[PDB]
């Protein structure tokens, strides 16, 4: 199937005393491989995956060096746009960044990226025909224009559909056992009488990889969104994730309800139903 | 802008009493990155506990995972304590073994 | 691997 490298930072000013905390971060679809946290003590990027430790030295010194450059660039940017915005020295502010590249089925490049936000609101965000730029305000299209002056476009091009794909292709094969197996959702089904009533069926869904997924109700055959609560999908801990879908039925009817579950790693969707 | 965070407090695997696991705090959709998040056990602040490196959504909103080693027992009860701008207080959410 | 070039905005 398809799969995708993102890069995330994260730097926020400190007025007070000192530079900005910076925090990158590296995924390979839903797996973090990587980082960078400039509040630790190694000052180096760091592995987070197994699979990843297997890059020599050059690697680590090359990713490490770069980081660092991103570091000051978010610390430059930070002061830049505190101008911009005609903002006081004495608020912490933060700029977020991210990137990366997608490869279709065919493992071939599919699309890439390059964003920008500025306390947490699009700032400016290359397009997906990587040749234009999407400014949100006047300080944005500042930006903008500098940007097209100096043909970033094309080198973040030239990043995103070689250099991008062709590393992201490497980190496949060498953690395969891993990033190209699914994790099918293990699932199961609880009761709970709220009332002498009512009764509440709860739909789980454990264990899974990717975190892409879909829960939905029916009653006697027909999608049923009232009287149901869905929770956000949310990380295991141990690099899967969990979710679950709740109704609330007539106690005695609960045979009515079938809850049913989509994901990547099933050949067909999944039905469950109450005893 | 700030937006003010979701909480969901759960254990990674199905609750048994005696036997180890882990308690999770799921912070996200929160805006500044700025946070304290604290896991209790019976009120009382735990103080081995670790969290994920900080990570954001497409809209931009901060995410994070605080989790910590521990064996669920009938009476003891957990929860998690999280503070942000956002908040005029503290907000505790505490955990329930069929949530 | 990261981009190796980062302009400032």
């Amino acid at each position: 199937g398809s799969h995708s490298m993102r890069y995330f930072f994260t730097s926020v000013s400190r007025p007070g005393r000192g530079e900005p905390r910076f925090i990158a971060v590296g995924y390979v679809d839903d797996t973090q491989f990587v980082r960078f946290d400039s509040d630790a003590a190694s000052q180096r990027m760091e592995p987070r995956a197994p699979w990843i430790e297997q890059e020599g030295p050059e690697y680590w010194d090359g990713e490490t060096r770069k980081v660092k450059a991103h570091s000051q660039t978010h610390r430059v940017d930070l002061g830049t746009l505190r101008g911009y915005y005609n903002q006081s020295e004495a608020g912490s502010h933060t700029v977020q960044r991210m990137y990366g590249c997608d490869v279709g089925s065919d493992w071939r490049f599919l699309r890439g990226y390059h964003q920008y936000a500025y306390d947490g609101k699009d700032y400016i965000a290359l397009k997906e025909d990587l040749r234009s730029w999407t400014a949100a305000d006047m300080a944005a299209q500042t930006t903008k224009h500098k940007w097209e002056a100096a043909h970033v476009a094309e080198q973040l091009r030239a990043y995103l559909e070689g250099t991008c794909v062709e590393w992201l292709r490497r980190y496949l094969e060498n953690g395969k056992e891993t990033l190209q197996r699914t994790d099918a959702p293990k699932t199961h089904m609880t009761h709970h009488a709220v009332s002498d009533h009512e009764a509440t069926l709860r739909c789980w869904a454990l264990s899974f990889y990717p975190a892409e997924i879909t829960l939905t109700w029916q009653r006697d055959g027909e999608d049923q969104t009232q009287d149901t609560e869905l929770v956000e999908t949310r990380p295991a801990g141990d690099g899967t994730f969990q979710k679950w879908a709740a109704v609330v039925v007539p106690s005695g009817q609960e045979q009515r309800y079938t809850c049913h579950v989509q994901h990547e790693g099933l050949p067909k969707p999944l039905t469950l139903r109450w005893e | 802008i700030q937006r003010t965070p979701k909480i969901q407090v759960y254990s990674r695997h199905p609750a048994e009493n005696g036997k180890s696991n882990f308690l999770n705090c799921y912070v996200s959709g929160f805006h500044p990155s700025d946070i304290e998040v604290d896991l209790l056990k019976n009120g009382e602040r735990i103080e081995k506990v670790e969290h994920s490196d900080l990570s954001f959504s497409k809209d931009w909103s901060f995410y994070l995972l605080y989790y910590t080693e521990f064996t669920p027992t009938e009476k003891d009860e957990y929860a998690c304590r999280v503070n942000h701008v956002t908040l005029s207080q503290p907000k505790i959410v505490k955990w329930d073994r069929d949530m | 691997s990261l981009a190796n070039t980062v302009a400032t905005l």
